[PDB]
């Protein structure tokens, strides 16, 4: 009888859960991708010379 | 005789049932660590990360000085 | 303090309540003869603790077998408001003729125990729908006790028509009769079915050969269990109120399911461990309520639970988490943290563990639709009315019952629903 | 001259004073029998010589109350500090600030009165209220009404504990707290803020006890308590002033909300085979896992702080530290508070309790903030009041007890308004 | 100031830690106890003022690690730095890399985030992976990855158990040695190769006992790594830099895997009859017999040596033996280098454990060299790989757990660019 509502709910929440699946392989490849203080110690090179 | 067909068509809903509870907990569950993991890259992402040394207000110091020098 | 006064009903509610104060005294380390060897009990001279409890009812053959079998002592000599023609299985009987003679008698003892104490938190009822006198008489009583105490907590644990079969051929009628007039008057209508209380003694137990005396220790159990959060210490104590709030978002849907844990069987009760996560998952598990209505076939309106002995509070915490986790929309998720928790301090008589859940759900609206229709069925044929009609009742108030049942229903099942 | 009063209101402030109070008496070396074998702040004077608490442990429900009264602490506690109601509110906030608060709230308010006139010097309030249940949140409203109204100049330090962020031991909780966040506003001076999520994770995999109970939990804010009033007990280097806690922490009137944390929370099973240095404190000492709240330290940017370090603390390890959580990108303050730092130095160490999970250190630090990311909880429990008022829900409890149904939405709006003020004081130029 | 830190990855580098320092304590003359009744680099400040060494045991298998958390050892290593799998990496280098690596990875490196925090002087790291295994492999290659692209700057020696020349506790490793090579190459600044033929031969018909067994393995490789770090623990006549050896030892960063070898090892029975000179030490030093690695001496021509020399050792005799062993032509070095020799003078001689077939004498030597004979080895491992790959085997076990299939291929040549290297730097002009 009333079955496809919730069968089409199964459908929906699955394409959206994969579609998650591929945000966060998104997300990993970015965060690999972004794997890939001086400026006191240069003071100190100043202050010798002045 | 309609009778138990109802029954095992409800004892398919309720299997159908249960099943999208789990489903749906699990997109719950994936959404939450993929949200935490995206919050993460957005903030470990510096925003003088292209710069990753550049601090340009001392750059500035720097050839004044050496100038000066 | 925060008194009970336990009013019974029908050969039903007699025989629940005598051995709901039988596992009182034995809990409370009360003899059959009184003694200890306030909430509940009153002082009497000599050293003795009488329960005030009244025990009215249209026939005497119960009051007899009541104070025959053991704990008889408890309940003193007044409160057995004697009836001697009995209703016979006609709410007519049972409400109007020997109603309105009975109701006064009653009055005086019920002003009696309410003037006996302090504060009257609550009432307590224990009755049957089906049965002339329980029901009538019953349902009469919560008219009046409302009528007069508008400030009180009702309380009724309702035996319903059962599903099966019916157990007197006018169980459609008196039920619908009842209920007519429970929704208005009464607070809390715990719904109880001979037949699912079979079911829970039968399955899981090991129990072939069982007994009304057995069933009613197991719900007794149960509805010593619903309070015991009240009587004793704990960490995060509750009441009658706390609950109602936390139970009823509107004043309609006020009827509840109850069940108690633990129960497993004995041959294999030293096989398994004995932990709270299994409490959960002993009655999270559908079959172990004690109404005829699974409730994962409905949606849960809110639920509380109260437990029993010392463990942590990340016990309960990450219980109604996890509850809510997976079973979320076999609750309802348009109110956020549908599930109230509370602990009372002490574990039961002899084990470790008690767990009382009570569930505000829509899912006993096809219990009262079930009830409407066997009734719609006797009631457009004819069948079984005269025994109402010959007794000054008309059927007008028969179809406003049925219609108020479905108004009830109607609303149930929209609130099941209703989402934003 | 400094005294301090603690209301412990409801059933978790009664049971947090048992346990501040069972903690009081071991540090400052005080028995249960109210023998002893400065104080000054907490203990009065009898004429016999000994000492009774200047605080009031108030609740409808009585059961904590008699456990509290035939208890092992009954020696401590004065017979007048101690009443009684024989009813709940339901945990609706109209029966506990409407119905049964008027009969209580007088003579609570007598009690005080006497007691204000007991001791001389006056400091501040203390008031402990679950604003989750009807007690702790009308009657605590209520009284924290009474109390603005009567005194009035004094400051008042809340540690309500709201309803958590989505475990719940009540489902009425989203309406008898917005009401209360009304009065808490205007009475509660500053309010530090108290939910249970994180004391859970601290007190799991911080102590490494697989389950956390109340008691525990009490205690160890009786121990935070304790690091908070150890500067005016005992006798420290630089003392700190808990009036100048106001007027450093509250840049403005309308962001008083603030927050908490402690260092450090410690087995002695890795005290042993931990240095835990001045520096490394300072470093749990913001670490996000380490709050005590449901705040995200990033989410606020932090415009006022105290430190309170107790125990063998020298200053400049502590002026280091400062040094370099402020160079460190990981924390920022807000523009217009340029240095949002001050510290409190204090020469007694943590006292300890026989039979706690505690461990004894040589420092501790106690952080308590003036920030931007309580918001969030104030929008969380928006979440669910908004959720339930949406759908009629438990109306008819309120309603029915003397209270109106706006009063429901000009409390919505009002903890809006300080959603609003939270954001826009916490912005650039 | 200087400080070293021990990864022990596996279930051989745990065991080989195990030993290291199980004999370190006894050295240094720190008991099981971690009381002692210098070792700046290896031991710690815990305020209490006893040790806790800078190492972590990792490893997926949980069984040598609760070996060692209830064993007699337990009082020296830190709670923090063992943690445990509740599965393994089959062996394959797939499953530990890619599946099982990632939730472990972070929480070391949070650990030794914390440890570099608490040491001050970082100098170089230690890993001890036994490349054989899934962890050994894959979960050391990962480690490895992250210190190099966190530290980067810092100094890696590590002492990898390669697969053996044709013996095998496992048949599929080939696969995921090849692979775990190509991290090897950039993240392993220096890598000291091992595997089990030569130590077995050394065991057996050196220390004359006839079964030799893991355990003594493990603390035999303790005593080459004690007379390794010797110079950096106490004090000596003419003191080595460890980062000398890396501007000595690595002609071109493309030629820095290299051999080691230990004199003397000997019985207390021969060692009774034996005269055991400074000159006679240096002979059995590059003898081929004495060998700790499957190289060939002759096979390679000597492009860089260091020879570290502890006890009593005056310099002339070292810089004597050195003409005598230049001038004999069954040595040979290469013509680039014509000078490819540097020593390390150390007064302190080698410790002794109680219940060890070694013997205490007065000089000890430790030899390491590179060379160019490891080619052979690599050319040994790409037979086994090549002879899998040819034929399909195991690679669903690697394919199955998010790994593609030309990494084999990849890493086969990778390791055959080192093959190539490796000859044409050690040619004529
Ligand atoms: N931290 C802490 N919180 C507690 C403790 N005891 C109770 N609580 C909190 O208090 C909340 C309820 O607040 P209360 O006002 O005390 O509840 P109540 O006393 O039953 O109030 P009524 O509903 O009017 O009867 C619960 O949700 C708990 O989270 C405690 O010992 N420590
Ligand atoms: N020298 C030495 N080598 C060892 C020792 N223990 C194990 N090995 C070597 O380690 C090799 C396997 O490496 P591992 O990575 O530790 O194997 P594993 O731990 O089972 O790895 P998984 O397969 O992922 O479970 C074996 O072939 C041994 O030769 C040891 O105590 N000393
Ligand atoms: N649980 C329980 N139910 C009972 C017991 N005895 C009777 N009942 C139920 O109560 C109903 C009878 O109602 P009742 O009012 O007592 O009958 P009446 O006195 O003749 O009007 C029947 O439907 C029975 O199913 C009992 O001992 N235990
Ligand atoms: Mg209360
Ligand atoms: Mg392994």
């Amino acid at each position: 009888e009333l079955k496809q509502k919730i069968e089409v709910e199964r459908r929906q929440q699955m394409e959206i859960e994969k579609h998650v699946v591929d945000f966060q392989k998104k997300i990993i490849e970015k965060r690999s991708n972004i794997g890939g203080k001086q400026i006191k110690i240069l003071e100190n090179r100043l202050d010798k010379a002045n | 005789q309609g009778s138990l067909v109802s029954w095992s068509g409800d004892i398919k809903d309720e299997n159908y049932w249960r099943r999208k509870f789990d489903e749906a907990r699990h997109a719950t569950k994936n959404k939450k660590s993929q949200l935490l993991q995206l919050q993460d890259k957005l903030n470990e992402v510096s925003d003088a990360k292209f710069g990753a040394v550049e601090e340009s207000p001392l750059m500035r110091q720097i050839r004044i000085l050496e100038n000066r020098l | 303090m925060r008194e009970i006064v336990h009013i019974q009903g029908g050969q039903c509610g007699n025989q629940i309540g005598a051995k709901f104060w039988e596992v009182i005294s034995d809990e409370h380390g009360i003899d059959p003869t009184g003694t200890y060897h306030n909430v509940y009990y009153n002082e009497a001279t000599g050293g003795r603790y009488v329960p005030r409890a009244i025990l009215m009812d249209l026939e005497p053959g119960t009051m007899d077998s009541v104070r025959a079998g053991p704990f008889g002592q408890l309940f003193r000599p007044d409160n057995f408001v004697f009836g001697q023609t009995g209703a016979g299985n006609n709410w007519a009987k049972g409400h109007y003729t020997e109603g309105a003679e009975l109701i006064d008698s009653v009055l005086d003892v019920v002003r009696k125990e309410a003037e006996g104490c302090d504060c009257l938190q609550g009432f307590q009822i224990t009755h049957s729908l089906g049965g002339g006198t329980g029901s009538g008489m019953g349902t009469l009583l919560i008219s009046k006790v409302r009528e007069e105490y508008p400030d009180r907590i009702m309380e009724t644990f309702s035996v319903v028509p059962s599903p099966k079969v019916s157990d007197t051929v006018v169980e459609p009628y008196n039920a619908t009769l009842s209920v007519h007039q429970l929704v208005e008057n009464a607070d809390e209508c715990m719904v109880i079915d001979n037949e699912a209380l079979y079911d829970i003694c039968f399955r899981t137990l090991k129990l072939t050969t069982p007994t009304y005396g057995d069933l009613n220790h197991l719900v007794s159990a149960a509805m010593s269990g619903v309070t015991c959060c009240l009587r004793f210490p704990g960490q995060l104590n509750s009441d009658l109120r706390k609950l109602a709030v936390n139970l009823i978002p509107f004043p309609r849907l006020h009827f509840f399911m109850i069940g108690f844990a633990p129960l497993t069987s004995r041959g294999s009760q030293q096989y398994r461990a004995l932990t709270v996560p299994e409490l959960t998952q002993q009655m999270f598990d559908a079959k172990n309520m004690m109404c005829a209505a699974d409730p994962r076939h409905g949606r849960y309106l809110t639920a509380s639970a109260l437990f029993r002995g010392r463990m942590s509070t990340k016990e309960v915490d990450e219980q109604m988490l996890n509850v809510q986790n997976k079973n979320s929309s076999y609750f309802v998720e348009w109110i956020p943290n549908n599930i109230k928790s509370s602990i009372c301090d002490i574990p039961p008589k002899g084990l470790k563990m008690a767990v009382t859940f009570v569930g505000n759900s829509t899912a006993i609206q096809e219990m009262f639709k079930r009830v409407a229709e066997q009734f719609t069925a006797m009631f457009r044929r004819k069948a079984f009315l005269h025994w109402y009609t010959g007794e000054g009742m008309d059927e007008m108030e028969f179809t406003e019952a049925e219609s108020n049942m479905n108004d009830l229903v109607s609303e149930y099942q929209q609130y099941q629903d209703a989402t934003a | 001259m400094r005294e301090v009063i603690s209301i412990h209101v409801g059933q978790g402030g009664i049971q947090v004073g048992n346990a501040c109070w069972e903690l009081f008496c071991l540090e400052h070396g005080i028995q249960p029998d109210g023998q002893m074998p400065a104080f000054n702040t907490f203990f009065s004077e009898t004429g016999a010589g000994k000492h009774v608490p200047r605080a009031v442990f108030l609740d409808l429900e009585p059961t904590v109350i008699d456990e509290v009264r035939t208890g092992t602490y009954r020696q401590l506690f004065h017979p007048e500090q101690l009443i009684s109601g024989k009813e709940d509110a339901a945990n609706n906030f109209a029966r506990g600030h409407y119905t049964i608060g008027k009969e209580i709230v007088d003579l609570c308010l007598d009690r005080i009165r006497k007691l204000a006139d007991n001791c001389t010097g006056l400091q501040g309030f203390l008031v402990f209220n679950s604003v989750g249940g009807g007690t702790g949140s009308g009657l605590g409203s209520l009284l924290l009404e009474r109390l603005s109204v009567d005194y009035g100049k004094k400051s008042k330090l809340g540690f309500t504990i709201y309803p958590s962020p989505q475990v719940s031991t009540a489902v009425v909780e989203p309406y008898n707290s917005i009401l209360s966040t009304h009065s808490l506003l205007e009475h509660t001076d500053v309010a530090v803020m108290l939910d249970n999520e994180a004391i859970y994770d601290i007190c799991r995999r911080n102590l490494d006890i697989e389950r956390p109970t109340y008691t525990n939990l009490n205690r160890l804010i009786a121990q935070v308590i304790s690091s908070l009033t150890a500067s005016l007990r005992f006798d420290g280097a630089l003392n700190v002033d808990i009036t100048e806690f106001q007027t450093n922490l509250v840049p403005y009137p309308r962001i008083h909300f603030m927050l908490s944390s402690y260092a450090p929370i410690i087995s002695a099973e890795k005290a042993y085979h931990e240095q835990l240095s001045v520096a490394e404190i300072t470093n749990s000492a913001f670490e996000p896992a380490n709050m005590m709240a449901k705040c995200d330290p990033r989410h606020g940017k932090y415009m006022a702080c105290s430190m309170m370090y107790r125990g063998d603390v020298v200053p400049k390890d502590v002026n280091a530290s400062i040094a370099t959580i402020k160079t460190k990108r990981t924390i920022q303050f807000v523009d217009w508070c340029p240095t949002g730092f001050k510290v409190g130095i204090n020469y007694q160490p943590p006292t300890v309790v026989p039979g706690g999970d505690l461990a004894k250190v040589m420092r501790a630090v106690c952080m308590i903030s003036n920030s931007t990311a309580i918001a969030e909880v104030f929008s969380r429990l928006d979440h669910k009041f908004d959720l339930m008022y949406a759908k009629r829900a438990f109306v008819h409890w309120y309603v029915g007890e003397g209270m109106e149904e706006g009063e429901f939405s000009e409390a919505r709006e009002d903890l809006a308004a300080l959603e609003k003020d939270y954001e826009e004081v916490g912005i650039e130029t």
